[PDB]
């Protein structure tokens, strides 16, 4: 029963609103996954995490990004917020609800380096904060560049010229995201993870761009492995008349 | 039928109507003049720098990849336009872009003539970065290659990869223009300063990629020439800088 | 205060939801935009451009410049085909990968006309006539130079232009599956047959080229957007 | 065509075309182990809604999940019953029964 | 805030209710309708066609 | 790829809103954390815990309030309270729902001296009770000086002429607060961390001053240590033509 | 009642909120406020006030008022230099402690222009002149008094004027980094 496509004769109706930049780019992308516990385990997963804000890492987003040079938009960021206990011996216990901070940190802002760190407390730096069992938690996040748009490409260097990085640009400087629990401590270990939606409103693009054909091989390069231009067939020409 | 122009020195001849193709449907010009309360002010080079620089030849063979051009860096060492790179900080400028192959009637082949903004370019050893004389010489032509690089210390010059990981016959939403030897010699594209900032650093960042790739390899009788020169000449328009005094 | 009753679907991230959201940063004043060149606000202005298509996609061809030379040689038999491809721009293997094919892949339905584009690569001097055969979405391939003429077709004059503009309509091609194999699908053809030869003066190369071009037109309507099958990251 | 009650009331016509109001009813209970003393976290629920033409997962895991395309509703346990809502979602006119 | 109360049956699925949906499915252009023939609003158009009584209903 | 900073054009627009008084001043800072336990282990930690509303305890706050002589503004409090369980060998319980009560005690209003006292009934107190897992509670306190402004500099005494106590003036009280939790006991302790967040509302500012060079060293006085007017190079002049 | 739907983001504290709040101390009159002199509505009006610069700065000389004082001193060879510093009012040791620095370091982005103002302190019978040069923010620190001269540069007469003022444009730096 599966699978044909077909011609199916259409009514002159002509619908084009699904093709604006407004409904391909603004749609609800996971983006990170930030994984944090109530203790420490390890110098992987411990009391807090971080992410800097980057649009180069889902990949199936990158590339309905890069489809034009220079992009501008808001940010819609979304948290949706999981815990689960460790695989203790015994979990009988009577805990208080847990409450999480998400801390935004603006480009020239102080970062955390540990827990109890001073820069949970920065008054410049919008936190949020959420109990568990509530609707989830959503920032708002403007245009941030010091430019005049957010560049997906940047054929230059970042230092004396000719030297330092290729590509790396600082006007594209979004800023950095780190994630707690409010709470001291737990009878028994909880681990926590933290889904993060980013939804670009009000796009704007300029210059448009080749999509990408090759795979994508590093987060900050535009590398890749040389790849044919389409698939193959065995004959330029038709048969079965 | 031709047609003489001229800015400053010297002058350059084309035909009647050429085919010029704007950037954007944008021709390049000034700031509009808001330059008040004198905390931003920019500069003009004269006026002007606006003359033809015409740059060394190439050869078009029978086997060759194509080639490419970074701007404004391959204008580094040419009159007082790559000593206005030197002696300011801050810089726009636009461009018009003659390209012509010299070639006769019996010659046949196809060319295309990109203009590519931001044409960042990967590396040929991945997780190895470049030197920056792989990507752009002071005045010379880089070009492609038919196989792939393995270099060490420069980029990917696959040319069916355009080297910036696409395809590269969808390289047409470009500001472009088809060079068929059967039909054309020439091609005129003008663009203006394409950036997301309206001043930028000149030796630090090239503002788009000019490239010619042949699409119809060149091929003759062995009787006739077998290298068919192609001459990029160059005009900086309404270039612009930042003030250099004070109050 | 206001007596207010909770509907269900209160508490709950729909993430398709168009909702307020709280400024995380106010008191932030925004660079202000300035005009930059070639402003897009549809994806159908980047499907709208003739694009490069890979004809030649044979092996290993594909890894060169190789792919979107239409081979045009010296013929031994009368009425030979030159080339042939279906028309469905988002599974066929020459037309998916095209500019078209990128945008037209990432939406599930999409219905409109197609533009195609040859363009012959040969010497100044070189004479000769092709006829460039359209099949309609029911059947089928032809089989003989005789049964293309007895159908929609256009005879292209090498001698008198060099490019050659055909629209062709009826192209809507709707899958339910996210990534097809195979998928059968009822698209028209176009295939170029030699009309006579390619007639050439002495001191002038017998083979020669055709690029092709593909493009839509200003009606064309997509619908149903999905994530594309290019990316298996 | 799964409730028979429903298939009938449809069934009486030829072409129908309607949108669909689609919400949830979700309740949680534990199997029979020996114990059952815990602490636990509220459970959030994650309903996915692929559309015709949209990747569908194939286990746990899966990247099918994570697509922005595929509209997801996430609820914790305790709360509203979430809602969703289907327009008319056929390439045709009509739904044909 | 809007200074607000919960009435009874706040957090409740009554299926006889009547509220707005969230439209898990915005940005999609709905296929327009046509003309097709024989179009009813109302199941009394169905019981007003006459239809044969099986009055001779005995076994077999 | 770090760090550079450049000139980088900027067309002409000139912001100021985000140099307002009302801008600078009003971000919501943390003041204040309070530490109380549903059960009494010390003196320290007791049943209940006190502040005294002052704006001199947080340095980062009170350098920007100190840069004016006389300060005019409407507190926005708002209580990020979570709770935990003190490290017990069992914690299986069914406890019912905290409630907290933090009370304001307005100045020439009775404070509390221990648990089951009677100011924490006074209707002239305005208490706050809150319980666990819903949105954080908010008070908000309106311009509560005698005076017609708040002064974060006071050149003078506060006793018989030339006697008293330096640099103190009852010209800035704005009032206690006080916590406790309202339920009577839990099967097992349960510790409880409040941290209190300020938000200067409608902030009116005079005679500004100097910005303070050195640091903080007591918070009701202005002493310091002395210290370089700025940091030091090595020459006066330029090298390097 | 009203059916009502609770958005993602409800029972949160974002700390960059601007809701309304239920008022602890109604029924209380505020004093009300006096013509107070010097009131102040932007912190521009700060940095727009000449702050003396700490051009000095070297050791011991910081824990003093010889900081404050650029020396001039007899000089045996010509054209030498007096003094110099970096014209970045928020990173440069010279400026950053200065009344525009301070305002300068609370924000990450600013642009502007800077107004230095040299004032003479010698005798009323004392004449010379000096060589005041200004370089762009491209490059770079001069060698000479003659690179000094060809290029942005102002003659201060000391016999003829006491102070010399000159405003100097391209001042926006921006960092994204805390320290």
């Amino acid at each position: 029963p599966s699978d044909t496509m077909q011609t199916r004769h259409v009514i002159n109706y002509h619908t084009r609103s699904e093709s604006s930049i407004e409904n391909f780019m603004g749609r609800a992308a996971c983006v990170y996954i930030a994984q944090y516990a109530t203790e420490k385990v390890n110098d992987e997963l411990d009391r807090y995490t971080n992410w800097e804000i980057t649009t180069r890492q889902v990949a199936q987003l990158r590339r309905k990004l890069e489809m034009f040079t220079y992009m501008r938009f808001d940010l819609e960021i979304t948290f949706v917020i999981t815990s689960s206990q460790r695989t203790s011996t015994t979990y009988a216990s009577d805990s208080p609800p847990l409450t999480h901070q998400v801390m935004y940190v603006p480009p020239g802002g102080p970062i955390p380096k540990s827990y109890e760190d001073f820069a949970w407390q920065t008054s410049t730096n919008p936190s949020v904060f959420w109990t568990e069992g509530n609707a989830p938690p959503r920032m708002s996040i403007p245009f941030m560049s010091v430019g005049n748009a957010y560049c997906n490409f940047y054929d230059g260097w970042s230092h004396f010229s000719q030297s330092g990085v290729y590509g790396y640009t600082t006007l594209n400087n979004m800023g950095h995201l780190y994630f707690r629990h409010v709470n001291k401590s737990t009878a028994y270990p909880v681990n926590s993870v933290a889904r993060v939606y980013f939804k670009p409103k009000h796009v704007k693009a300029w210059v448009p761009r080749a999509p990408r054909l090759c795979p994508y091989l590093k987060a900050r390069n535009v590398n890749f492995n040389v790849q044919g231009v389409t698939e193959s067939r065995n004959k330029i020409t038709l048969d079965r008349s | 039928r031709v047609r003489s122009i001229t800015l400053g020195n010297s002058t350059i001849t084309t035909q009647e109507c050429a085919n010029v193709v704007v950037g954007y449907g944008v021709w390049p010009t000034y700031l509009s003049d808001h330059e008040a309360t004198a905390v931003d002010q920019p500069t003009q080079p004269d006026v002007a720098t606006c003359r033809f620089y015409t740059l060394e030849s190439v050869k078009w063979e029978s086997s060759s990849a194509g080639w490419w051009w970074k701007f404004p860096e391959a204008l580094s060492d040419m009159g007082l336009f790559g000593q206005n790179m030197q002696y300011h900080y801050l810089g726009r400028t636009g461009y018009t872009i003659h390209v012509q192959c010299n070639a006769s009637k019996f010659h046949q082949g196809c060319l295309l003539v990109v203009c590519v903004p931001e044409a960042e370019m990967g590396a040929a050893t991945t997780d190895h970065a470049f030197n920056h004389t792989k990507l752009s010489n002071i005045g010379q032509a880089m070009e492609f290659s038919a196989k792939k690089s393995t270099d060490q210390t420069g980029p990917q010059t696959a040319v069916h990869n355009a080297g910036m990981g696409v395809a590269v016959g969808n390289l047409t939403i470009f500001p472009h223009q088809w060079i068929n030897l059967r039909t054309n010699n020439s091609a005129t594209i003008v663009m203006p300063y394409i950036n997301s900032v309206p001043m930028d650093n000149m030796y630090r960042h090239y503002n788009f990629t000019l490239m010619v790739i042949p699409f119809a390899k060149l091929e003759h009788s062995p009787q006739a020439s077998t290298y068919v020169p192609i001459t990029v000449t160059v005009a900086p328009m309404c270039a612009e800088y930042n003030g250099l005094r004070l109050a | 205060g206001l007596p207010t009753m909770n509907t269900p679907g209160s508490t709950q991230f729909l993430t398709s939801d168009d909702f307020q959201s709280p400024s995380a940063m106010p008191q932030f004043d925004v660079t202000p935009e300035i005009q930059i060149p070639g402003q897009v606000r549809n994806l159908m202005e980047i499907a709208e451009v003739d694009s490069v298509v890979p004809v030649n996609n044979t092996e290993g061809h594909v890894n060169s410049m190789e792919a979107y030379r239409i081979p045009v040689r010296p013929q031994t038999s009368s009425g030979e085909q030159v080339f042939g491809f279906q028309l469905q721009p988002g599974h066929d293997s020459v037309l998916k990968h095209t500019l078209l094919g990128e945008i037209l892949n990432y939406y599930a339905n999409w219905s409109g006309s197609m533009k195609l584009t040859f363009m012959y690569c040969g010497a100044a001097m070189a004479t000769g006539k092709f006829l460039i055969a359209y099949s309609p979405p029911g059947a089928g391939v032809p089989g003989s130079r005789r049964d293309a003429m007895l159908g929609t077709h256009v005879i292209w004059d090498v001698g008198l232009q060099s490019s050659c503009v055909l629209c062709v309509p009826w192209i809507s091609q709707t899958n339910y599956r996210y990534v097809t194999s195979d998928a059968y699908t009822d698209a028209g053809y176009i295939t170029c047959w030699y009309q006579t030869s390619i007639v050439t003066p002495p001191d002038i190369p017998t083979t020669s080229t055709i690029l092709c071009f593909v493009s839509a037109c200003n009606d064309f309507s997509v619908r149903l957007l999905r994530d594309t099958p290019f990316i298996t990251q």
